C-alpha cells in the first residue's frame, strides 16, 4: 500500500461500467441483380457504480 | 461494513437501436390523433424496439383517432391503417406519425405488449392474409394505401 | 424470353421456385414473380427473381 495524501474528508470513488455493442454479423448473401435487405438492431448498456 | 460502502448501481441506462426497414421499397405515412382509451404507456415500456399495427375508429364520437388493434375485433382487423414503428412520446404529444406502407422483419411486430421482446409474433403470423399483410422473406410487405 | 416462377409453400424443398405450371392449382395460387436476365444453373442454383 503506497501512501497518499488529500485534503478531504469521505472517498468516493465513482465508476461509469460500459457495455458497447459488439461488431457482430456476417454481411448477407445475395444475388447480383436484387434489392438488398437491412441489418438487425443491436443494443449497448450503461451502468454505473458508488462506493 | 460500516466505514467503507462498495460498489452499488444508481442508474441502468440499456440503449437499443431502431426497427429497420428496407432501403427501396418506399415508406408512407401520416400523422393521427390519439385515442385516449388504451394505457399507451403500457405499449411504449421497454427500450427494445416494437411496432404494433393500427386500426382506426372509422364513425363515432372519435372518428379519425387511432388505436392499437385487437386480434378478436372483427372491425378492428377491418379497419387496419399501419404500423407505428420507432416508438412515441405518449404524452408530450398525442398525435402519432403511423406508417401506412413500409417492410418490417419478421420479429419487430408485437401486437401482444405483454409478449416477448424482438421474436415473431404468433397469432399475427397466423392471420395475416386477412389483415392484408404478405410475407415473402421475413420481411412483412404491406401497402395500406391500396 | 421470360418465364414465370413459383415459391413451395411448404414441404422439404419449401422455399424454392419452380417455373409455373399452368396446369397445376398451386403454380397458379403461389406465383411468386418471373425471371429477366437469364441465368445458368450448373453455375449457381439461385436466380434474381
Amino acid at each position: 500500500f503506497p501512501e497518499d495524501s488529500t485534503f478531504a474528508s469521505e472517498l468516493e470513488l465513482y465508476l461509469l461500467r460500459t457495455q458497447d455493442a459488439e461488431q457482430t454479423g456476417m454481411t448477407f448473401v445475395h444475388q447480383v441483380g436484387s434489392t438488398s435487405l437491412p441489418v438487425e438492431a443491436r443494443v449497448a448498456k450503461v451502468d454505473l457504480a458508488k462506493a | 461494513m460500516d466505514k467503507v460502502k462498495l460498489f452499488q448501481t444508481i442508474g441502468r441506462v440499456e440503449y437499443w437501436e431502431r426497427v429497420p426497414r428496407l432501403h427501396a421499397y418506399g415508406v408512407f405515412a401520416l400523422p393521427f390523433p390519439m385515442d385516449p382509451d388504451v394505457n399507451w404507456a403500457q405499449w411504449f415500456t421497454g427500450p427494445h424496439p416494437r411496432a404494433f399495427l393500427v386500426s382506426i375508429h372509422k364513425y363515432g364520437p372519435k372518428a379519425g383517432h387511432v388505436y392499437p388493434t385487437n386480434l378478436t375485433d372483427e372491425d378492428a382487423l377491418l379497419n387496419v391503417i399501419g404500423m407505428v414503428l420507432d416508438g412515441h412520446d405518449y404524452e408530450n404529444d398525442p398525435n402519432v406519425t403511423v406508417t401506412l406502407k413500409a417492410a418490417v422483419p419478421i420479429e419487430y411486430v408485437q401486437q401482444d405488449p405483454q409478449a416477448p421482446a424482438l421474436q415473431p409474433h404468433q397469432a399475427v403470423l397466423d392471420a395475416a392474409e386477412v389483415l392484408k399483410l404478405k410475407v415473402i422473406k421475413g420481411h412483412y410487405f404491406f401497402d395500406y394505401t391500396r
